[PDB]
RNA sequence: UAUACAAUUAUCAUAUUAAAUUGUUAAGUGUUGAUUUAACCAAUAAAAAUAUAAAUAAUUUUUAUUUGUUUUUAAACACCAUUAGGUAUAUGCAAAUAUAAAAUUAUAGUAAUUAUAAAUUAUAUUAAAAAGGUAUUGUUGCCCACCAAUUUUUAUAAUAAAAAUAACGUGCAGUAAUUAAUAUAUUUAUAAAAAUAUAUUUUUUUUUUUU
């Protein structure tokens, strides 16, 4: 998982206010699908589907969260569409009916 | 009325008492001085009762005995009782 | 001046104030107007005393043999309210009482909701409002 | 007379008891006060104390309701922009400026429509300060305080369920998972407070 | 309920006065209930009502003389047999065995 | 963590906040005690002697250890510091209540006679000559508003 | 010293014609790692959804019954403390604002009152416009507790309680007031008070009639 703590681009630095904003999940997306094309291309190559030239990768973007970091996270793939193909864009958010209790706020 | 401040007279206009004391004591703000307040006593039902009172009296050669009554408040917070005259 | 302001609630914001030609609602609209003018009575008071005054027995139920909703036509009322302003002297000049009530009829014709009047400020009151937004004046 | 009934030579003329011991009532009502301001409780417009009221809370919102300058703002030109925002990106060989003509004949338009909205919207303004405002002198009704009676009318509902005991009381809040993790004998589920 | 709700009346303001109590009066009334509760905490205050006893007199247990926080003061008479028992119950009282119900634990309760 | 009072201070004010930082050296903390409000700095001292006589005096009793580290005389601070020892390896190794005694208290006083004097300043403020009003209840005698007698 | 409440609408502790109680569901592993936080430290993380009708109205339940404290963590969150833990929510006990009352305080002798709400108080992104005062020429305004003396009443709990009070020393609790306050509950403590669990505005408002 890259994240935006984990590429740098978060402590000891201009705020946390600026921590979770859109360029950040834009940094972190655009580098994690760098990263994400040949290690696919070696996990078939491993069964032997080549897909040597001319392929997409069939895509199923899944998003959770209704945060900043969203907006810029989804942009960067689709830069990547000549490569990245998406069949369906559905969004996992979860949705707290009740249950346990979250952790105690300043006011209440 | 305040029914409670008369405690002492028992239901009578005016006491007897003799003199013990005499010491000073401050008013409440806004009112500066010193206000004399004659410590006394009386027997009632041979119960011996220390009271405690205002001395706006005149005292002429040395005596013993006064006259208490009761007034209005005065400056001086806790002090209930006047003194009419000296025996 | 405020008199021709009066004078145009009587015509205008009233449903059915009777036949305004005949001789008895044309006194009651006489006697008030000259109570306005010479600030012997207030204006509300005297606008309550119009709509509240004697008529006819059985009013409403003669008013369904001549209205639908209990509007009446306008016409008579201006022409008594003008009537009215000129055989009381009430201006030097005898074209000016008709004129101005014609005048400030025509500038409310164009505002939304035109004949209805928010009870507090139709009239005086504690409260006004301000010389603009006052509603039959001249200056709007 | 020259002037309104419910003003005097100074001030505002003090009918309740209120205003003979208060008499700053009379003459001052904030810092947006003139002399002619009394009694007309509002001040001129674009001034202090110049926002008409309704049901108590005043009206700061207006170019908001025509779509003038708001986030949910009414935008009378979409299409053409767009057009020629894809006109832009797709090449540069070809240049079209006949999108740039259709937009700019779309602006020029738009000018004059947003000042008639906004007369529109100054005319609503004296309406609503005419026919419908209150001027300031009604209570809120827009925070929930405002309505305790009508909450109260509930509690006494469920009180009257209860055999009419248990007023503001409400069922002890259990546990993410009470059901399933306490033994048979023991209340699973939250009971009525009467029945506790 | 055992205790008091209140200290003194807390409700005092006009009549129609759209709240059980002001701000200003409820804060007089906290500060004086503030006051009595710390005095019970700090001088370690026991009370105690026996079965087949006259209820409304309560046996004063921070008196008692095993009990007594004070060096001084001469505590109370309360009978043997009685007292020894209302020192087993305060001291059998402090800890929690489990199966039995969870009870609210302090200091000064010891 | 920095405790800073001022120079006239109460018997009670000695007695519970030395009872404080006491506490608080023995969870392992910076305790440094800091008078920057003096009329005098012979005065400044004192104060530094009392809560530190108070706070031995507490601290034996309570058997927690710590080393005196810092005398710090000075024209506009009059401080001292305390470290606690670190494990009980180090409270069984050094089992010491190490404090100041009356030569470095002495030196470091005549250090801030001199340094003082040389600023050409003796304290931040001094006692002013003002007296408020005060009642002093039951008398022998007539007083003034002030609390004086009347002659 | 004696010398005429209300009975049409009054907020703190004497309830009373009421339909409830009982339901076994959910959630969990791939792998090499900077999550949460304004900031610290411990260190697997996912989760617990269903019930209406019906019960007749009044006349001797007031020693009866009843008003959010609850076994099981080998299950978590949450909260409290700090690398060594505690606790983690209606089977014992527990009457109690929803008002029947006669000027404030005060255990029903202490001081002489108290409480209270709309006047006034310059900055909250409209094509400049909405805002609070325990002060009263008003924040350099007022006030809050402990910490000494004394005064006075008594139902004497570390060090009795209460009331008058004008020192000294801590602070800065309150006036939406430097983490909003208020009430109950439980814990905590130099001192105002502070932490948590519920209710709540005598706190300032921000506003989707199927998108
Ligand atoms: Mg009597
Ligand atoms: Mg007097
Ligand atoms: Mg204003
Ligand atoms: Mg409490
Ligand atoms: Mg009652
Ligand atoms: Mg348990
Ligand atoms: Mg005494
Ligand atoms: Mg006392
Ligand atoms: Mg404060
Ligand atoms: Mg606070
Ligand atoms: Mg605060
Ligand atoms: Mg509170
Ligand atoms: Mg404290
Ligand atoms: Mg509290
Ligand atoms: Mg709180």
């Amino acid at each position: 998982t890259y994240t935006a703590g984990n590429r740098g681009l978060k402590g000891g630095d201009r705020g946390f206010r600026s921590e979770g904003s859109t360029d950040n999940g834009h940094q972190v997306t655009s580098m994690y699908l760098n990263d994400l094309l040949p290690k696919l291309r070696e996990m078939r190559a491993s069964e032997g589907r080549p897909m040597g030239r001319g392929e997409k990768v069939e895509l199923v973007v899944r998003v959770m969260g209704f945060y900043n970091g969203r907006q810029g996270a989804v942009r960067a793939v689709q830069d990547r569409a000549n490569e990245f193909h998406v069949r369906y864009f559905e969004d996992i958010t979860p949705f707290p009916l009740n249950g346990p209790k979250m952790p105690r706020g300043v006011f209440k | 009325l305040f029914f409670l401040r008369m405690w002492f007279l028992y239901g009578c206009c005016l006491r007897f008492v003799l003199f013990v004391l005499c010491y000073y004591m401050s008013p409440r703000l806004p009112s500066s001085g010193n206000r004399r307040v004659l410590y006394a006593v009386f027997y009632l039902y041979n119960f011996v009762w220390m009271l405690r009172c205002f001395f706006c009296c005149f005292i002429g050669l040395v005596m013993s005995l006064f006259i208490i009554e009761g007034g209005g408040f005065v400056d001086l917070p806790g002090v209930k009782y006047y003194t009419r005259i000296v025996s | 001046d405020d008199m021709f302001i009066w004078l145009c609630h009587t015509a205008m914001s009233v449903l059915n104030p009777g036949d305004m030609r005949s001789r008895l609602i044309y006194n009651h609209l006489r006697i008030l107007a000259e109570s306005v003018a010479s600030g012997e009575m207030t204006q509300r008071t005297a606008f309550r005393f119009f709509e509240s005054a004697v008529r006819s027995p059985a009013y409403r139920e003669i008013a369904k043999r001549q209205l639908e909703g209990g509007a009446a036509t306008r016409l008579a009322g201006i022409s008594a309210a003008a009537d009215v302003m000129r055989r009381m002297g009430l201006t030097r000049r005898p074209m000016s009482s008709y004129f101005e009530l014609y005048q400030r009829i025509v500038e409310r014709s164009e505002a939304m909701t035109p004949w209805g009047f928010p009870p507090l400020f139709q009239f005086e009151e504690r409260l006004s409002l301000e010389p603009r937004l006052k509603f039959f004046s001249r200056a709007s | 007379r020259q002037h309104d009934s419910g003003v005097n030579q100074y001030g505002l003329k003090p009918t309740n008891a209120y205003d003979y011991i208060n008499p700053t009532n009379l003459i001052n009502f904030g810092r947006g006060t003139t002399f002619d301001n009394l009694g007309v409780r509002r001040a001129g417009r674009g001034e202090i104390d110049s926002s008409p009221s309704h049901s108590g809370s005043p009206v700061f919102t207006q170019a908001k309701l025509i779509g003038l300058s708001g986030e949910e703002q009414l935008t009378m030109c979409q299409s053409e922009t767009m057009a020629l925002r894809l006109c832009m990106a797709k090449a540069g060989k070809e240049t079209c400026e006949r999108e740039s003509r259709a937009l700019d004949s779309c602006l020029g338009r738009v000018g004059h429509l947003r000042r008639a909205m906004s007369e529109a919207c100054w005319e609503f303004n004296d309406w609503f300060i005419q026919n419908v405002s209150d001027n300031h002198t009604k209570p809120f009704q827009h925070r929930p305080h405002d309505w305790r009676h009508f909450y109260a009318q509930e509690k006494l509902v469920r009180e009257r369920q209860q055999n009419g005991h248990a007023y503001g009381r409400r069922p002890k809040q259990f546990s993410f998972g009470a059901r399933y993790v306490k033994t048979d004998g023991y209340g699973k589920r939250p009971r009525l407070p009467y029945n506790k | 309920r055992w205790a008091a709700k209140f200290y003194g009346q807390v409700t005092f303001g006009p009549r129609n006065y759209p709240y059980p109590s002001s701000r200003w009066l409820a804060r007089r009334f906290q500060m004086k209930k503030h006051r009595i509760i710390k005095r019970f905490r700090f001088r370690r205050y026991k009370l105690a009502a026996v079965a087949n006893l006259p209820f409304a007199k309560m046996i004063r247990v921070g008196m008692l003389p095993e009990l007594k926080s004070s060096k001084t003061k001469r505590g109370d008479v309360v009978d043997p047999t009685l007292s020894g028992q209302l020192v087993s119950a305060v001291k059998n009282t402090g800890e929690k065995r489990k199966g039995q119900r969870t009870r609210p634990k302090s200091k000064y309760q010891v | 963590i920095d405790h800073t009072f001022r120079d006239a201070v109460d018997a009670h004010f000695v007695g519970w906040r030395s009872k404080k930082i006491v506490e608080d050296i023995r969870r392992r903390h910076p305790v440094k005690l800091t008078i920057k409000e003096f009329q005098s700095p012979e005065c400044a001292i004192g104060k530094l002697r009392e809560m530190c006589q108070a706070m031995q005096h507490y601290a034996q009793e309570k058997v927690i250890y710590h080393h005196f580290t810092s005398i710090v005389a000075n024209d506009r601070e009059a401080s001292i510091t305390f470290a606690p020892a670190l494990p009980m390896a180090k409270s069984d190794s050094w089992k010491h209540i190490k404090y100041p005694g009356e030569k470095e208290w002495t030196n470091a006083l005549r250090r801030m006679e001199d340094a003082c004097r040389k600023s050409g300043r003796y304290g931040t403020y001094a006692k002013s000559n003002k007296l408020k009003l005060r009642s002093l209840g039951q008398t022998s005698y007539r007083v003034d508003k002030y609390g004086r007698k009347m002659d």
